């Protein structure tokens, strides 16, 4: 086949083929002769080895190459591997009606909808378009209506809208692990030209907002898209198949508000007084005469019920912070005051979540969610929230610490100069006091990281939680760890050799101190460990995934009861320290095997 | 084939000698014959491209998947 | 000082003492290049050693031989521009001496029988621009150093893969530069093996019985002899007492007349002692003490002429006896201690199954050559060519000298080749090692590996070439006539400049260089990979490739690698840097003297550092006396500790040595992770230069170096004074200082405007100079696309905040206000390509005109009659650029449209469109057009347009040139015509030129009329050559493909700025995308009313560690701290000294820094033009980790009138509330990337397809289709769906009916679906029962 150039390409097979013919009728020249049989063999062989090199060409031996100094494709090329006709081809492949771009955030949102460019949509939803410009008479065909397309009215705007309502759509971030990696949503549109989406789902996408970008396909028919407005839609999708928890944490910005707001501080002002409801709490505030963080005394109402699902009236006093007052008043009516108490850490909001569902449902408990991240990120905002060089804290007794713990291994090198103790020895008694010291240092800072607030306050002097930026980001749970606040302000105990074996001496400083050349070369080769074999779990992971869905593809349910009689027994694990999973928890949502009763026997 | 071989031959002369590759006039005028038919051998002559070449400097592409069936059909054509 | 030192000066906090200044940043491929085509007396580097090589060249058998004698280059045909601009490559031509020698064969010697010089034309070779660049089809392009494992000879062993075994098996291999390989090995059972070339396992000894050996010489080498002593009743031996050591006695090892050691008993080192001391060499023994032992060579009665004994026997006590009555009073033997003394190589010659020369050659012969039978003299010329042979064998000599030092050797060098005595020295080694002795090698340590660049794989190329030539010679050469066969003819030239050509843009190293900014440019230049030919693939690698070696330290940044599979391999190169004569790296080190600091340096390699003992940087030495403390952080053979003084040899030279320059420019990067920072390093190069060159307030003070040794931008190389200037381009006069005597005396220096780059971006170059003003030598003129008075600038500083806002920087998004894009301050411009072509058909030519029907004529408008548009003319999708038509068939039709013309008539004519237009979506603005056309064809209306306005354009441009030379020479004709007595005011006002026939005067005033009649004779001399010469170089045709006949090209431009989606970052990994912008209104602003650019989200901070940024945002309000006040000193006008004592006191702010700065010095107007300069800040460097502190910017900032913590108080701006706590505020420097969100999306509804399959294809610009892989439909089908894979299978990919079907159904307003069966399938089918299958499909 040609192309513009006037180049002709060619299949290399083609060779393959035409070498054969021409062998073989080369051969009838010599039967016409009856030459001696010498030739005749080797022609034979050539010939059979020809035949071997267009069945498979790299399977005899000698492998041929073309002009090219590469080798040639015989048939089963186009099915053996990735680039065989079956998983290029056959399974892997491309689709029309699609598009992708990249993505970007609508934090006005409601979850099940998405964001969208124009005239994506407009050039994918185009035919829909021409069929019913046709039917209101605008373009009697279709030249006509698509030159309108071409022309941009408000009308075909219009009817844009018109049609993308009901009309669903679908997603898919790149690559797909878990079901769950893709969902079906609702149009909402933008004039931008990227998309964007509710935060929640991240996670669900392990998506980051750093140059990621997704793909979107369309439910033509409407069976296609009967199954996503009824399954693959995400209030229809909340918990896990592979376990039975949610995945709609709420992530760290959110929960930080929501923190900040529950809090038992006493600073301000408006301590010790008393309001009717909720309602004129949050109206003092937007006044500016008490804070959020004020216990006070104040009127609750709430609702229960243990009967035939008929909710039981309730009203009395509480003690309480203003801030969880207004956290009050989106509750729907099932839950008590006894959920809010807290200063609400990410545990917390999981396990409202879960009682909202469990009690509730689906429809209370996303609308209460969505309420969530609205206030969380509403709050935070009026807090004023920041980092410094300042809030980072340098304990005093950092380097007395390190002086004691230098003379004790100054001390162990005179011992082991004489020759008492050995390498091992050295080498034990080493590790674990700068393990120790390191440990002292942490103590120290935390003790002065957490509950140094001395604020006289109808007091004199009483300790409460700190009010700095980072601790509240570590208590909190969004982001942090211990370790890692010790490593900006502690020095970053100990790292080793990329064989697994480690050093003698560790460093001795922080980032707020500076560091010098030797601990930044030294802590080189082990990010260097961790990004790589980070780089290449996943080849192992896809590989290994084929092959168990490859061995269960098939399987289905087919029956209700099988009829028959007795498996397995199951018995908790509560050996190596205490209980790890209950009996009670696992056997959940399995079924009896036997009759069954109680120690009190015959229950 | 002996009208390309002689040809080649002779270019190569022509290499030598100019310093340069050579114009189709000079060696036409004196191959003796105009320079339609130079040309003409010239638009004829180089092989076929081997469709499974690799475009894509790594294994990434092949050349067969960049081209279109410029042949069969249109669907808003057909309505 | 300098003059761009004084037009603005940036702050240092450096205080550590430089003593080294950095160097040229790429002198190596200069110099490798240099080397490569230069000429070499005798220190043979490049062609001559090729040609020594393979020259002299006789005939097939003797008669005739060339001889090689010289070379020349030769100048090129056109400049690099035009090159750039036709599609050309740019070379050289290459011409080389040859000499016919033919001697009567007939005769002994009859040389003098016809000798024929002549030159020869074989070859162009491309060439290296002044900054670094080949270039290919105006494409500048890049080739890499590669880095891979020397050759010699390398030692390891293995933890026992029989780990049944769970031993170590030693083995040894060679590595020439070129032939063959060996490969020495240990079985686990105790047995020497030998493979060439990894062919099998084969035995050790028979290449020694190969070697013409014989087995008493084998063990006469190898082994230390034991020695037996009959004397007719009784065994006596001769012991060297140091052979019991580690053992238990056998016998009672006893004294002569004397015991030593019982039976059982540990022999210990103190009856070793004795016997030394005893000087005791005779003992006493049992006979039967023998039996175990083996002979060492046959020992005969040679009364009989009968084996007694083999060597390589055990011995026994009958033929102790039977020896006993032979004469002989002794056999010398071996010893044999398994704790020292490995006897392996007997065991294996008891396995040797030959004992000739002949079965051995035999063997190799067949392992080498299967299937064949064997001939002798074939099986000896390949035992001797494969290793003695200089043509199929070479070293590459470092090869030799490291080897010579594995070995212990004193000697250097010899040749590419073998002798004997290598081979067992090196198993002596071997078997050495397998007894423990000595060390095995690893491969990471860089004394093992070595670079290979550009030269060499020229000289590989050049000479496989003229090897492919060579075989043709000989077999041209003693065939036929040798008087008359010139030398010339038995040559062609095709093969050299195929190779080089395909070289030099078909490997994998040839990449096009990336113009996005400078820093890309040169780090692009200091690569290394180790990938391609001699080198690595990732699945033959691991993970101890991957990492990092002691070793990296001072040659190699360990950071600056990416995050793909390509991790570890590449490595861009450190900064003072160098590599060694035999292709090592190395370092620069201060010395050490008792204590005091050797100023002078040396350039250390990979190895003797591991020698010696190094000091740090960080040591605060005690002002030219000794070192400060006793204990110094110092380092050896791998791992570092505390040290004396006095101890101490070398130390190093500046905190900079390990990284490379693009983690070098960021600032408190000690402040900073690593991992982190390798991320801002390796995003700190998709960058783009913005539409201005806004500074970065604080840097290192590595930025003006990269910006000039880039060479994007002009300076001069001599100083002097300018005499013109202009947007376009400049004019500079010289000073007599640097005046070269016969020349006219004055540089110049045009300049390029705007012009695409290989990724489609804007670059410029403009002066940052003015009128009348001087100039010194390295002085800068003008800037680059991304550069600010020589002052390197990617990005822009802007300020910011920290805080969350409403959810729009919920995960390290960003938001930004409408200000910015109002200033247009990240708009960016886009150049694009677009081309069209003409050629010849089957039928005739595609034509060119305006005039072709079916046009919306308001399009034709645009264009000229040519079918072309003009300048300056904006475009969008659809519309035309060029109108080309094309000769038509004939077309068959149907009734419809049949009636249809019927009903009106009017047809097409003959011809058809084929219009070049723009695609959809894109619109830009044409500032360019260019044709390049055919020799001999006629250039139209149009083409001569273009032509005679570029010949007007260039002769104009030597108009201007010629013009102000001979301007410049006129100079003369004033002084020396006045000259010769004086007629000057009656001289004047006459014309000019009638001046030469005055009043006539003495001798020499004849010689001046010769001389200014030669003068005026050059005059039109000039002019003819130069513009006669050019005008015919442009007036010519163009050398293209067959089949074309003209062709066009257009570039255009868009203007791009800034959307939604857009990435953005800044140095220190704290990557960005954009959420929204905002207005100004909403956003926050202070109490003093100051809004603020953008916003993002402080959680980010700890979790990555990317802690400085935050740093530098402190400092970079202080820098306007200073800044701002200068304006109100500068408008409240009050005084030059009042704010000249003002800065002054800024300089010397800091405690102990190194920089000074006088004053009194300057005048006022260098002050107040550097004053003007400043008003917008106080740019600042801080270097990596000769770092400021908090200390002094809490300094600057009570300077400066400010907070000390740079926290501050803030109020929204939707509300007009204040915030509940203070915030933190500053500016910082940050830039976008080439990650742009037109440059990503695309959609798609219908269109094209394959052809084999007939399913839609993959690419935006190609109109792509998404991709639906196998997990997806996992994902459905346990979503429990059918209809939706079912449908996308069938229809959407592969079904033709039913896409049909459907498309026509949906546009009726019907949602309906009608499945086939996809083509693909029966493909498979087809394919199958190609083979013999009687697949088929069975009925219900």
């Amino acid at each position: 086949v040609p192309l513009d150039g006037g180049r002709f390409a060619t299949s290399d097979l083609n060779d393959l083929y035409r070498r054969v013919i021409n062998r073989n009728n080369r051969l009838k020249r010599l039967l016409d002769l009856a030459a001696p049989d010498i030739i005749v063999r080797n022609e034979k062989r050539m010939l059979q080895e020809a035949v071997d090199a267009l069945l498979d060409n790299g399977r005899r031996g000698r492998a041929i190459t073309g002009s090219n100094k590469r080798p040639l494709k015989s048939l089963a090329d186009m099915i053996k591997g990735k680039q065989g006709r079956f998983r290029q081809n056959l399974l892997g492949k491309r689709v029309d009606y699609s598009g992708r771009s990249v993505i970007t955030v609508g934090p006005y949102l409601r979850l099940h909808q998405c964001g969208l460019p124009k005239k994506m949509a407009l050039e994918l939803f185009k035919p829909f378009i021409y069929g019913k410009l046709e039917l209101r008479g605008l373009a009697t065909t279709i030249k006509a209506a698509k030159k309108m397309v071409e022309r941009e009215e408000a009308v075909v705007w219009d009817i844009l809208d018109e049609v993308i309502r009901e009309h669903p759509v679908l997603l898919n971030r790149a690559p797909t692990l878990h079901r769950l990696g893709i969902q079906a949503f609702e149009p909402v549109l933008i004039e931008g030209k990227a998309i964007q989406l509710h935060p929640l789902v991240c996670a669900a996408y392990n998506a980051d907002f750093d140059g990621d970008q997704m793909a979107v396909h369309v439910p033509l028919t409407l069976e296609a898209q009967l199954e996503a407005r009824a399954l693959m839609m995400s209030t229809n999708n909340i918990l896990s198949p592979a376990n039975g928890e949610p995945i709609i944490v709420p992530s760290q910005d959110v929960v930080l508000g929501l923190y900040y707001m529950t809090r038992d501080c006493v600073n301000a002002k408006g301590e010790g007084m008393v309001l009717t409801g909720p309602k004129e709490a949050e109206r003092l505030y937007r006044s500016g005469l008490a804070s959020l963080h004020a216990r006070v005394k104040v009127r609750i109402t709430e609702y229960e019920k243990d009967a035939n699902g008929e909710l039981v009236a309730k009203t009395s006093l509480k003690d309480t912070t203003v801030g969880r007052a207004i956290l009050w008043m989106i509750v729907p009516k099932g839950l008590p005051y006894s959920i809010v108490n807290q200063a609400l850490g990410k545990k917390a909001i999981s396990k409202m979540l879960n009682t909202c569902y469990r009690i509730l449902g689906l429809k209370p408990t996303v609308i209460f969610a969505d309420q969530i991240m609205y206030t969380g990120f509403a709050y935070a905002a009026r807090s004023g929230a920041s980092v410094g060089i300042d809030d980072m804290v340098i304990p005093e007794k950092k380097h007395e610490i390190i002086s004691e713990a230098e003379a004790e291994v100054a001390e162990i090198q005179e011992q082991f100069q004489s020759g008492l103790v050995t390498a091992g020895e050295r080498y034990n008694k080493v590790i674990d006091i700068w393990a120790a010291a390191n440990d002292r240092v942490s103590k120290a800072m935390m003790d002065n990281l957490q509950t140094e607030t001395v604020i006289n306050r109808d007091g004199q002097e009483e300790k409460q939680v700190s009010f700095n930026s980072i601790y509240m980001m570590a208590d909190s749970g969004a982001r942090g760890s211990a370790a890692q606040i010790r490593q900006l302000a502690g020095m970053r105990g100990l790292m080793a050799k990329p064989d697994g074996s480690i050093i003698e001496t560790p460093i001795t400083a922080n980032f707020r101190e500076g560091l010098n050349v030797l601990q930044y070369f030294i802590s080189t080769h082990g990010a260097r460990k961790g990004l790589a074999d980070t780089a290449l779990k996943t080849a192992n992971s896809g590989y290994l995934t084929r092959r168990l869905v490859d061995v269960a593809q098939d399987l289905v349910v087919t029956e209700d009861d099988c009829g028959t009689h007795e498996g397995i027994m199951m018995t908790p694990v509560i050996e190596g320290g205490d209980v790890k999973e209950p009996l009670r928890d696992r056997v959940l949502g399995r079924v009896t095997a036997e009759d069954v009763l109680k120690p009190g026997t015959a229950d | 084939i002996e009208t390309i071989n002689k040809l080649n031959r002779i270019s190569r002369q022509m290499l030598q000698e100019m310093g340069r590759e050579p114009t189709p006039e000079e060696l036409a005028e004196r191959m003796l014959m105009p320079e339609d038919k130079i040309r003409k051998v010239l638009k004829i002559a180089k092989e076929p491209i081997s469709m499974e070449t690799p475009i894509g400097d790594d294994e990434d592409s092949h050349l067969g998947d960049f081209i279109e069936d410029t042949t069969l059909e249109l669907p808003l054509d057909s309505a | 000082y300098s003059y761009t030192e004084k037009k603005r000066i940036r702050k240092d906090f450096g205080k550590r003492p430089q003593v080294l200044d950095v160097p040229y940043l790429l002198s190596i491929q200069l110099d490798s290049f240099q080397k490569f085509i230069e000429q070499d007396p005798e220190g043979q580097y490049g062609l001559e050693a090729a040609f020594r090589s393979v020259f002299p060249i006789q005939s097939y058998s003797g008669n005739s031989e060339l001889q090689y004698v010289s070379y020349r280059l030769g100048e090129p045909v056109f400049d690099v521009q035009e090159c750039q601009i036709r599609g050309v490559t740019y070379s050289a031509p290459l011409r080389v001496k040859l000499r016919l020698v033919i001697y009567e064969r007939e005769a002994p010697e009859g040389t003098v029988k016809d000798i024929k010089e002549q030159e020869v034309y074989m070859g162009e070779i491309p060439l290296m621009t002044d900054n670094g660049t080949f270039v290919i089809n105006g494409t500048e392009r890049v080739i890499v150093s590669q880095l891979h494992r020397s050759p010699g000879v390398f030692f390891d062993s293995d933890k026992g893969k029989t780990h049944s075994s769970g031993k170590v098996l030693y083995n040894a291999r060679i590595i020439p530069y070129r032939g063959s390989w060996l490969d020495f090995e240990f079985d686990p059972k105790d047995n020497l093996f030998v493979r060439i070339d990894r062919r099998r396992k084969l035995p050790a000894t028979i290449i020694l019985r190969a070697l013409n050996y014989t087995t008493e010489q084998i063990l006469d080498l190898f082994f230390e002899k034991v020695i037996f002593e009959i004397r007719d009743n009784k065994l006596q031996m001769e012991l060297v007492p140091e052979r019991l050591r580690g053992e238990t006695a056998s016998f009672d090892i006893e004294a002569n007349g004397k015991v030593y050691v019982e039976k059982g008993r540990r022999i210990t080192a103190r009856h070793i002692r004795q016997l030394e001391k005893d000087d005791v060499k005779l003992i006493e023994v049992p006979v039967e003490y023998i039996a175990g032992k083996v002979v060492a060579k046959d020992y005969i009665d040679e009364s009989t002429g009968e084996l007694i004994c083999a060597a390589n026997m055990e011995l026994s006590l009958d033929l102790l006896a039977k020896l006993s009555q032979s004469g002989h009073k002794r056999i010398e033997t071996l010893f044999t201690n398994d704790l020292d003394h490995g006897p392996y190589i007997s065991e294996t010659l008891r396995v040797d199954p030959t004992n000739d020369r002949l079965s051995a050659l035999v063997e190799i012969y067949r392992m080498m050559r299967p299937g064949e039978p064997p001939t002798r003299e074939a099986a000896e010329s390949l035992f001797e060519n494969l290793f003695f042979s200089e043509d199929r064998y070479d070293l590459s000599a470092v090869g030799r000298m490291k080897f010579n030092r594995s070995l212990l050797r004193e000697e250097i060098e010899g040749s590419g080749i073998l002798s004997k005595d290598d081979i067992i020295d090196v198993m002596k080694k071997l078997i050495d090692i397998r007894n423990g002795k000595g060390e095995v090698d690893d491969i990471d340590h860089l004394g093992n590996r070595r670079i290979r660049s550009v030269g060499e794989m020229a000289e590989n190329q050049f000479r496989v070439g003229l090897v492919r030539v060579e075989r043709a010679v000989k077999e041209r050469l003693s065939l036929g006539d040798l008087d008359t066969l010139m030398p010339q003819d038995m040559i062609n030239a095709k093969p050299i400049s195929a190779a080089v050509k395909e070289f030099f843009g078909s490997s994998q190293l040839s990449q096009f260089m990336d113009q996005n900014n400078p820093l890309s440019e040169i780090t692009h230049k200091r690569r290394i990979s180790a990938l391609g030919p001699g080198g690595l693939t990732r699945e033959r690698a691991g993970f101890e490739v991957r990492d990092v070696h002691p070793t990296h330290y001072g040659r190699v940044c360990p950071i600056e690698t990416p995050e793909g599979p390509n991790i570890g391999l590449i490595n861009s190169l450190s900064v003072y840097a160098q590599t060694n004569e035999y292709g090592f790296l190395e370092t620069p080190y201060r010395k050490v003297t008792d204590g005091v600091v050797t100023d002078e340096i040396h350039y250390l390699s990979a190895i003797e550092e591991g020698n010696y003992v190094i000091a740090q940087a960080n040591s605060n030495l005690d002002e030219e006396g000794h070192f400060v403390e006793d204990l110094v952080t110092c380092r050896s053979k791998g791992e570092s500790s505390l040290f004396s003084r006095d101890q101490v040899d070398y130390m190093d030279v500046s905190t900079q040595q390990v990284v490379s320059v693009g983690a070098s420019l960021i600032p408190f990067l000690e402040h900073d992770d690593a991992n982190r920072a390798l991320m801002g390093a390796n995003m700190q190069r998709q960058a783009v230069p913005t539409l201005r060159a806004d500074k970065p307030l604080v840097g290192t003070g590595m930025e003006r170096a990269v910006a000039v040794d880039s060479g994007v931008t002009a300076v001069a190389k001599r100083g002097g004074v300018v005499q013109y200037v202009d947007a376009s381009r400049i004019v500079i006069k010289v000073n007599e200082d640097e005046m070269y005597p016969g020349e006219a005396g004055i540089d110049i220096y045009n300049l390029t405007k705007y012009t695409r780059s290989n990724q489609n971006t804007c670059i410029n170059q403009m002066p940052c100079v003015s009128l009348g003003e001087p100039v010194e030598r390295g002085d800068v003129l003008a800037d680059g696309p991304s550069t600010d008075l020589g002052e390197l600038a990617l990005g822009q500083n802007m300020r910011v905040a920290f805080m969350p806002w409403n959810g729009y920087n919920f995960e390290d998004s960003i938001l930004v206000s409408e200000r910015v894009v109002q200033e247009d301050r990240f708009t960016t411009i886009h150049i694009q390509e677009l081309a069209c072509v003409s050629r010849d058909t089957k039928l005739g030519p595609e034509e060119i005109t305006a005039d072709i029907p079916n046009v919306g004529e308001a399009a034709l408008s645009k264009l000229d009659e040519s079918g072309i548009v003009y300048i300056g003319a904006e475009v969008t999708g659809g519309d035309i650029l060029v109108g080309k038509v094309t000769p038509k068939g004939e077309t068959q039709l149907t009734p419809e449209e049949k009636l249809l013309r019927a009903i009106f008539g009017e047809k097409a004519s003959d011809v058809k469109d084929s219009s070049l237009r723009v695609p959809n979506g894109v619109s830009g603005t044409v500032i360019d057009v260019q044709v390049f056309t055919r020799d001999g064809v006629e250039k139209d209306k149009r083409a001569l347009e273009i032509e005679e306005m570029q010949l007007k354009q260039a002769k104009k441009d030597l108009s201007e040139e010629l013009q102000i030379l001979e301007a410049g020479l006129f100079s003369r004709i004033r002084a020396v015509l006045v000259a010769g007595g004086v007629e000057a005011e009656k001289l004047d006002k006459l014309p000019r030129d009638r001046w030469l026939e005055l009043g006539l005067t003495d001798e020499e005033k004849q010689n001046q009329l010769e001389q200014l009649a030669e003068q005026y004779d050059e005059l039109k001399h000039e002019f003819e050559k130069k513009l006669e010469a050019k005008r015919r170089k442009i007036t010519q045709g163009d050398d293209l493909a067959p089949g074309v006949l003209k062709i066009v090209k257009v570039y255009l431009a868009v203007k791009r700025r800034i959307q939604p989606g857009d990435k953005m970052a800044g140095r220190h990994g704290n990557k960005g995308v954009i959420s929204k912008i905002n207005p100004i209104e909403d956003m926050p602003y202070d109490e003093n009313g100051t809004p603020v650019d953008i916003v993002l989200n402080p959680l980010g901070v700890p979790s990555r560690m990317n802690i400085g940024q935050i740093l530098e945002t402190h400092l970079g309000m202080a820098a306007k701290g200073i800044g701002d006040k200068i304006n109100a000193m500068l408008k409240q006008q009050q005084e030059v000294a009042k704010l000249r004592e003002f800065i002054q006191r800024a300089y010397d702010l800091g405690a102990d820094v190194r920089q000074k700065v006088d004053l009194s010095t300057f005048s006022d107007e260098e002050v107040m033009r550097l004053a003007e300069n400043l008003r917008k800040g106080m740019p600042i460097a801080t270097p990596v980790f000769d770092g400021a502190k908090e200390a002094e910017i809490k300094e600057l900032l009570k300077l400066g009138d400010l907070p000390t913590s740079g926290q501050i108080r803030l109020y929204d701006g939707r509300t007009g509330e204040q915030f509940e706590r203070p915030v933190t505020v500053g500016y910082m420097y940050m830039l976008k990337l080439n990650h742009l969100v037109d440059d990503k999306m695309h959609a798609r509804s219908t269109g094209s397809y394959s052809l084999v399959t007939q399913q839609p294809l993959g690419g935006k610009a190609q109109f792509g289709g998404q991709r639906f892989g196998e997990m997806e439909v996992w994902a459905l089908e346990a979503y429990g769906a059918a209809y939706t894979l079912q449908e996308m299978l069938t229809v959407k990919s592969d079904d033709v009916n039913g896409r049909t079907k459907m498309y026509k159904n949906i546009v009726d307003g019907n949602h309906q679906m009608e499945p086939g069966m996809p083509e693909s399938f029966n493909v498979l089918l087809k394919e199958i029962r190609s083979l013999g299958i009687n697949i088929e499909l069975e009925d219900e």
